[PDB]
Parts: structure tokens; sequence; C-alpha cells
């Protein structure tokens, strides 16, 4: 019932972020949601003496029909003080990514039970815009911990920790991790046993006074990894050998003792691209040596929590996408590949938006934070469409790559 | 006495760190002082200002200005200093409605709310900062000290607080009368409906009855304001809208300023006048700043202007929005990176028109530009109607599919249909995915000397064909492109090209159909002429055969 005081960072003001255009149906959804939230006292109307703003929009979560209000607190989050708590940062649970099954719960509605520090409320200002600026935008600010705000799980933590005790001490091997409005619950049980334990956890929140019914299930133990592989052929063309050497030259930035000399020697003279070149013994051995090298992991690869995680994505065609997460160039912490047909057979941007969400989810499970994406798409195209396909309650950072990377097919 | 609800005051603060203004009052004439005293006495009688003691250390200079050589003075309190020190507000004026988004209104009434303004009290704790001083006759008495009780005209917070106070009052009236629209612009309230004029006039008297509850009267006469309304550069008619008259001046000589004014007028006209062009007129203001500098018009720019004059010859109107009907956007390519579009519901009845200009860039293609135009129109349409229109595009379905399935970037165009009106957007070449059997293989390379700028470009092929061309005033990148150009020039309709230039591949994989570089453009023209081109990349200096740095090393 008591508000913990919150401040912004030194010499930082609140966010003044433009509200972007919303479709009529999202505007209606928000009017209805915010109307009821105002009744429940979670939000209140504000006057023109509040010049702050944070963008808002509406989404539909994975496999439901009910609209969810999503606030883009990215600016407020990076402007809100480094929230040291009594957790000091719960050191990210390394065992979560080893669990046979992980279920994701939306527990954001719990936040609304805790009031927000009065002097900070102004900074949670948002606007429901009208179509064509025909009526004044409806302005609101939060009276309680808002969903999507970094300070919300931070503050609610002590409340959450004691709600969990009966369940946790009962189930000492189950790992539970909180990120934003999400709860990650991983065990090594049977799906029906696991699902029951999650239900033995949901009702167990409904009992503690608290779409928590929804369940997103992952299987970390069987997650996508990617070694570098070279072709195995009985007949090599000049072109095949040229492509192999290009790939090895690139891999030599990652792996030290990669050699291409003997393979290059097969390319001497000016030969037709389609001409078959029989491999010498020196060339085959060199290829074999390289192949063995590509089995050993990369040298000097460590995660540093003080650094940003970087995620690159390449479009490989046919609904296929490759990605790599790293902090240092040529020091990949994670690589993967997607082909998921999630209602986007004819929509590149929808596929990318989903790839982005899946990669962020993986990154939260493994390191406990979201990577910064480098997206193979024009900004204007991405900015126009991603909200139509977005189903998560968090939003990562992204930049745009406008020059086609050569390394695309080396990941396919 | 009929009790009236008080208008709730807005808590105003100074910017943090800042104190109120302390600006010295100007010496005035005895003539002005008498005038100012008389004015400030009337205002004080009205409750707008109050006399204050000597405790208040704040001051804002007051002025007296002769109204149009009459025998009447007007007052001016200069709040620039206080405005510098006053907090930012939520300005609600940001973004004006676009007329094409509006619905037609049978009846639209204008009410004056200039008087309601003074029923909006200024935050009590802030009033002290509004202090001003009328100097005394001959400075032989203390100046008269006043402060504001109402929103001062010219004060930073006045428009936003007035607007938001009016909105809060009107809110339950608007909510319970969903068959009318209410829009405030300055001292005017516009009330519109599609109601029978009797039923409409009822709502108006009802609105007056509602405003009375806060002691607000709305003169009740007949404003000199019947349709069309002149508003924000538009003409709002009952059943149509258009821009205010566009008049392009006759001139024998144009300066930088004249052209800016010209483009600005054309940009404004482009929202309803279809096909308006501004590239050749805009590409003259490129790097200048001297507004007086008389710029000569290119023959290309005088042709664009004459075309515009013909388009501006006829008045054109847009229709209002009908939510029951569909929303359709059609785009045409104009050339020189220019695109024009119309948005309509019924054929030959545009809601509005518009244009899109190619971005700043080294290389581009029509498909990318069309995509950008689509995105822009999509966003504008969502702003104006809250929905994406259906598109009619001068591009074949097969062409788009080929494009997006093979393009290295993710790209998307919302629901659309091919419209067969030339010039059609197409792909001008398509590189091979595999080496071509039977086709000659060209190994190309270029190199240049940083100091001398001397370079070489050339090729060696599997058939023993060879060329090295010596080049002056060049770079490594130019020689790499030149080498590829030569290979295309000297090969048959099918050719394999091997290069080590990551630079040249970065460009060509971007699939441009036009470039700033004339060298890239010649390469493009060659590709268009070929039947099949396979471009392969290899790392430099790895001893890959054919890859002949040696003919270029020298
Ligand atoms: C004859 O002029 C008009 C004016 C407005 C409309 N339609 C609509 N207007 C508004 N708000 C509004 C109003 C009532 C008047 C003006 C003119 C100001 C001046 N001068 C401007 C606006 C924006 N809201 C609407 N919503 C649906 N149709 C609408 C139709 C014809």
């Amino acid at each position: 019932i008591e508000t913990v005081p919150v401040k912004l960072k030194p010499g930082m003001d609140g966010p003044k972020v433009k509200q972007w255009p919303l479709t009529e149906e999202k505007i209606k959804a928000l009017v209805e949601i915010c109307t009821e939230m105002e009744k429940e006292g979670k939000i209140s109307k504000i006057g023109p003496e509040n010049p702050y703003n944070t963008p808002v929009f509406a989404i539909k979560k994975k496999d439901s029909t009910k609209w969810r209000k999503l606030v883009d607190f990215r600016e407020l989050n990076k402007r809100t003080q480094d929230f040291w708590e009594v957790q000091l940062g719960i050191p990210h649970p390394a065992g979560l990514k080893k669990k046979k099954s992980v279920t994701v719960l939306d527990v954001g509605d719990a936040y609304f039970s805790v009031p927000l520090d009065e002097d900070f409320r102004k900074y949670t200002a948002f606007t429901i815009p009208s179509i064509n600026n025909e009526t004044p935008g409806i302005r609101y600010q939060y009276n309680v911990l808002p969903q999507g705000w970094k300070g919300s799980p931070a503050i609610f933590q002590s409340s959450m920790t004691k709600i969990l005790e009966p369940f946790k001490k009962q189930n000492p091997d189950i790992v539970i991790y909180q990120y934003m409005d999400d709860l990650y619950v991983g065990s090594d049980l049977e799906i029906g046993q696991h699902r029951t334990k999650i239900e033995e956890l949901r009702q167990h929140l409904l009992r503690w006074g608290l779409f928590l019914w929804m369940g997103y299930e992952l299987h970390p133990d069987k997650w996508t990894v990617q070694p570098i592989v070279l072709p195995e052929k009985d007949s090599w063309t000049v072109n095949d050998i040229q492509k192999l050497v290009g790939k090895l030259n690139w891999a030599s930035q990652i792996y030290p003792g990669i050699k291409v000399r003997q393979l290059s020697k097969l390319l001497r003279g000016t030969k037709a691209l389609t001409e078959v070149i029989p491999l010498t013994e020196e060339a085959e051995l060199e290829l074999a040596e390289n192949r063995e090298i590509l089995k050993e992991p990369v040298h000097g690869v460590y995660y540093d929590p003080s650094k940003d995680l970087i995620a690159e994505i390449q479009k490989q065609g046919q609904g296929q996408w490759t990605y790599q997460i790293y902090q240092e160039p040529f020091k990949n912490l994670k690589t993967g590949k997607y082909a998921r047909m999630r209602g986007a057979h004819t929509n590149d941007v929808k596929q990318l938006t989903e790839a982005v969400q899946k990669i962020t989810t993986e990154s939260i499970v493994i390191w406990g934070k979201t990577p910064k994406f480098k997206l193979p798409i024009q900004k204007e195209t991405w900015e126009t469409w991603w909200t139509e396909y977005w189903q998560a309650t968090w939003i990562p950072e992204w930049e745009f790559v406008n020059t086609p990377p050569l390394v695309k097919l080396w990941y396919q | 006495m009929v009790p009236i609800s008080p208008i709730e005051t807005v808590p105003v603060k100074l910017k943090p760190g800042m104190d109120g203004p302390k600006v010295k009052q100007w010496p005035l004439t005895e003539e002005k002082i008498k005038a100012l005293v008389e004015i400030c006495t009337e205002m004080e009688k009205e409750g707008k200002i109050s006399k204050i003691g000597p405790e208040n250390p704040y001051n804002t200079p007051v002025f007296a200005i002769k109204k149009k050589d009459s025998t009447k003075w007007r007052k001016l309190v200069d709040f620039r200093e206080l405005n510098k020190r006053t907090q930012d507000f939520w300005e609600v004026q940001l973004g004006i409605p676009h007329p094409a988004g509006l619905k037609k209104k049978k009846s639209v009434t204008v009410l004056d709310v200039g008087d309601a303004y003074f029923s909006v009290p200024l935050d009590e704790d802030f009033r002290k900062y509004t202090a001003f001083t009328i100097p005394s006759i001959n400075n032989e008495t203390p100046g008269i000290r006043y402060q504001y009780n109402v929103l001062p005209q010219g004060w930073k917070g006045s428009p936003a607080i007035f607007q938001s106070s009016m909105t809060k009052i009107l809110e339950p009236f608007a909510a319970q009368n969903p068959d009318i629209v209410i829009y405030q612009y300055m001292d005017d309230l516009y009330v519109g409906s599609d109601l029978e004029i009797g039923q409409h006039r009822t709502k108006i008297e009802e609105l007056r009855q509602h405003l009375l509850r806060w002691g607000l009267t709305t003169p009740d006469k007949k404003h000199q304001k019947e349709p069309p309304f002149l508003w924000m550069g538009y003409e709002l008619h009952p059943d149509k809208w258009t821009v205010q008259p566009i008049v392009l001046p006759e001139k024998d000589s144009w300066t930088v300023n004249d052209i800016q004014k010209l483009v600005g007028k054309l940009n404004w006209a482009s929202q309803i006048y279809p096909g308006i062009k501004v590239r050749q007129l805009s590409k003259l203001l490129r790097g200048t700043k001297a507004l007086t500098e008389v710029i000569p018009l290119t023959e290309e720019a005088e042709l664009e202007l004459a075309e515009n004059r013909e388009i501006l010859k006829e008045p054109v109107h847009g229709v209002y929005y009908d939510p029951s009907k569909d929303l359709i956007a059609e785009i045409q390519k104009q050339g020189q990176g220019q695109w024009t579009y119309q948005i309509y519901q019924e054929p030959f009845k545009n809601l509005k028109t518009g244009k899109y200009a190619r971005m700043r860039g080294a290389h581009t293609n029509d498909v990318k530009q069309l995509t950008e135009a689509v995105q822009k129109i999509t966003t504008e349409s969502i702003v104006i109607w809250g929905k994406t229109p259906k598109f009619k595009l001068p591009i074949q379905k097969e062409t788009w599919e080929t494009w997006w399935t093979e393009y290295w970037q993710a790209t998307w165009i919302p629901e659309w249909e091919f419209v067969n009106t030339p010039p059609l957007v197409k792909l001008w070449y398509q590189l091979e995915k595999e080496p071509i059997v039977g086709a000659e293989t060209f190994y190309v390379d270029g190199a240049a000397n940083r100091e001398t700028k001397l370079g070489k470009a050339g090729y060696v092929t599997n058939k023993g064909r060879q060329k090295v061309v010596p080049l002056t005033n060049t770079t490594n990148q130019k020689t790499e492109l030149q080498a590829i150009y030569l290979a295309l020039q000297d090969s048959g309709l099918e050719v394999n090209i091997v290069t080590d230039s990551q630079y040249a591949l970065g460009i060509i994989q971007a699939q441009p159909d036009k470039s700033e570089s004339e060298l890239v453009n010649q390469i493009i023209e060659q590709l268009i002429k070929k039947e099949k081109v396979y471009l392969a990349w290899v790392p430099a200096h790895k001893g890959i055969g054919g890859n002949e740095q040696v003919d270029k090393l020298v």
C-alpha cells in the first residue's frame, strides 16, 4: 500500500515521445480498455501541465482474440534510474536454459495492485489519439505500476517473492525467472506434469489475489545451434572451389588455423566456372584439417553482462532466416535458423517480426536481457508494419542495415 | 443569483532552477500612462487584474501602442521573459485535421467564446509572476502595480490551458450528443451536424444552456461566417473541400526566395491538384542560402512550371469522407524519382491527391521507390482515415513476386492490384544464381595508386581473351567497377564474371536501375542488354587463378 519513491537519472527529464498513428480499431480497443482502467483507478486523466508522453498501441497476444494495451516505455526505461533493489540484480539463473521445458506466463496484471510514487506518475503520461486529430487526444497517467515499465518488476519483486514461497519450497528443482510482465517457469517434468505444475502455480496466484491463463511453452534443451559446415562432394567445379575458399577465408576470421593455400592452388590458370577440378591429396587433407577445426568451439568466447548483446538476422528466402547473437565480432554466443510458417507465407515483415520476437525470447532465457537487433529492412517499411504483427509485452531495440552483407550465404 | 460551477484551475510551475521575471519597466509618455491607467482600471473592474502591494519583486514591461492612428490606445504586456521561464505544456494543437478525413455536415454553426476565456482563472500561486508596473505621471508617485487573475494573452500557457479547460467542459455534451461535432479554433466554437436545421438549432441552444452552468455566454446573433470557411489554408464547403486559391506569379526574374515560395505553393496545391511536379524547380535551391540571389531557370524547370500552370488553371475540389464506402489509393510514376497519387472512394472523385519524391541516395530502383510511396501513403491514410487504403499499382503481380522473393531485404506491400497505365514499374535485369554452362568466364580486376591516381582495369578469360586499360584520375573502387564494365562490353549475351571487389558487389546486390555514378549507369545499361549474367565473388590476394591483380599491380 506504500509507494517506493522513484527518480529519473541525473540531468534527465521525462520522455516526450511522439504518439504514432493508430488504426480506428486499435483506437476503439484502447478507449474501451482505458475507460475501464480509469474506473478501476489504475490510470487518471491529466491536464496540459503534463508535457510528457510515451507511445501506446494495442496488440493481440499469441492465440487470443482480446486486445491488450501495450505501452512503449523504451525511452522511460532508459531514463529511469538504475533500479538497484534488494535483489541488486538477481544473478541471471543459468539453469533456466537447461530445463527440458519452459512455460511463459503473463503476470503483468499483478503490477496494478501496487500504487506508483505520486511524483513519478507524470512521467507515465500517454495519449489515446483521435483519427485525423478531430478530437483532443485522451491524456492519462498511471496511478499504479504500469506493464512494460522496467521499474515495475523491480518494485513488485518483494511482493512476488513471497507469493511464490509455498510453491517454490514445495518444488525446489523448478526454476522461476521474471522478466518484465513475464514469468519464466522451467522444469524437467513430463508435459502433462509440467502443465499441471504451471496450473498448480496459476490458481496459486488467483489464490494470492492474482491473461495469466495463457501459456507459452519453450524447449531450451532442444534449441537451435549452428556449427560451420563445408560441402561434401565427389565432383568440385571451379565455382564450387571458389565459393569454398571464400567461406573458409571468412571462417578464418573466427577460427585461427584455417588454411586455403592447397585449395587455391587448384585454381591456377583462368578456368571456366563450370569446369570440374579433381581434388589433390594436399587439397583434400587441407579441407579435412579445416573441417576438424570447425568442430572445436570458438576461442575466447565469454558473456559480459556490462555489454550489449547484438543480434543480426539474414533473410535466406523460402521463409528461412538465419541469426547470430554476439557482443564481439566473430565471437558468437548464439547462432540459429528459423523456417516457422506462422501465417506469414507471403509476408516478409511478419516473418521478420516473429523472428525478432523468438530471438528476444531466447535471449531473455539465456542471458536475462534483450539484444539490439540489426534488421535487414528499410526503416520506413519496418516502422510502418511491425506493430501489426507484435505479440510480446516487451519491445527490444533495433537498427537497420541498408548494405547487403556478403556473409549471407555462408550462414546457409 | 444562479450558482455556477467554477472552472478548475491548472497548476502551473516555472521551469526548474528558474525564478520569475525581473524586467525593468520602460519610461513612458504622460499620454500613454493616462491611457494605460484607464485601460487597467477597466480590466481591474472586470476582475482580470488586481492591484498588488510592494512586496512582489517580479516585473514584466508594459507598453502602449496607438491603434491605427485613431484616438484610442491599446495595451501590450510583453511576457517574453516569463515565457522563457514558464514550463512546457501539452500543446493539443499539434496536427490539424485534414479536410479529406472530415464527414460532410448539413449545418455548421459558429459560436464566439472570446468571453468564456476570462472565466478561466490563472493558478493562484503563479499569479505573482505576472506582475507589471504602470509608471506614474512624472515619476513623483509609486507606479501602479498589478497582477493577473486570468490567462494573459501572450502568456505561454494561455492557449493550452484555455483549450483544455473548454474541452473538459464540453466533454459530457459531446459524449451525450454523438450526432454533432465540436471543434475549437481560437475564439470560435464550430458546431456541426447532419441534422434538420430545426433539430440542429435545438442542439445549439442546448449547448448554450450547458455552457451557462459555468457562467459562459455565447453572444447569440449571426456571425459573419457562413460556408465556405477559410481555415488553415483550406476552403471548407458543405459537401466539398479545396485549398485556398493558388496563384503563381508572373515573373521575368526569380530569386531563391521566389522559388521557395513557388515550391511551397506547389507543395500545398499538390494535396488536391493531381500531377503537380517540383523536382526541376526544387533542384535549383540545392546549396544556396542567399535569398536575394537571382537564379536562372533551366529550360527543364520552365517546362515543369508551365505544366503546373495548366494544372492550376482549373479549380479542383476534393470530396469528404464516407466510412461506408471503400478507400482506394492509386499511384503513377512521373519520372526523375517523382511519384504522384490519388486517394478516392468513387472513381473520378478524389478525397485528396499527393506526391512522393525519391530519397537522397547513390543508387536506387523504381520498385524501392514505389514501396516507399506505398509506405508513406499508408501512414498518411492511417492518420487521416484510421485505415490502409486498397492500392492500385503500375506494377505486375509477377514482377513484385520476383522482386520480394529474391531481394536480400524483407519488404512488404499491403493489399494491392495491378493497374495497367504506363509507364509500368519493372525489373530491368536479373542476375543468375548458378554459373552458366557454355558462357565465357571473365576474371576482372582494377587497381589505382593513391598518390598518382593512375589506375588499370581489365580482364582475362578462359578462352584467352584479355584486356588492360590504363586510367587517369581514378580510385581503386572506380577501377573495380570499370573492370566489370569492360567485361560486359566485350562479352556475348551470356557471361560469367569473377571479381574480388566487395564494393562492386555491395552495389549490384542492391539491384539498382539508376545511379549518380555514370559508371554504375553504364554497367546497368550493359546488364539490361544481356540475357544471362552470373556474378561471382572471391577473396583478393589468395592466389585464386584468373583473379589477376598482376596485370593491374603495374
Ligand atoms: C462547412 O464546413 C465543414 C466543416 C466541418 C465538417 N466536418 C467535420 N468537422 C469536424 N470539426 C471541425 C468543424 C466542426 C469545423 C471546422 C471549421 C473550422 C473553421 N474555420 C473544422 C473542423 C475540424 N469534425 C468532424 N468529424 C466528422 N466530420 C467532421 C464539414 C464541413
